[PDB]
């Protein structure tokens, strides 16, 4: 389904389920990298 | 000895500023409180 940004949304990405606001990320993600995680297991950043 | 006492008092006050600045551990007591709280909170988050 079409990506939605700047609004609370329930998101299932490649079998990963979470509810959070989606915003564009200025993170310099390395190409090999697919997920960015905080101290907690929850995924801070995701690649489409 | 009013004049003498006044000079002594003024001199002592002047040193106070220098003392706190030079001694990094001067405010260690206050700093400890901050660290302990932060430390505890990090642990809680890590446990998740």
């Amino acid at each position: 389904t079409n990506l939605v940004k700047n609004k609370c949304v329930n998101f299932n990405f490649n079998g990963l389920t979470g509810t959070g606001v989606l915003t564009e990320s200025n993170k310099k993600f390395l190409p090999f990298q697919q997920f960015g995680r905080d101290i907690a297991d929850t995924t801070d950043a995701v690649r489409d | 000895n009013q004049k003498l006492i006044a000079n002594q008092f003024n001199s002592a006050i002047g040193k106070i500023q220098d003392s706190l600045s030079s001694t990094p551990s001067a405010l260690g007591k206050l700093q400890d409180v901050v660290n302990q709280n932060a430390q505890a909170l990090n642990t809680l988050v890590k446990q998740l």
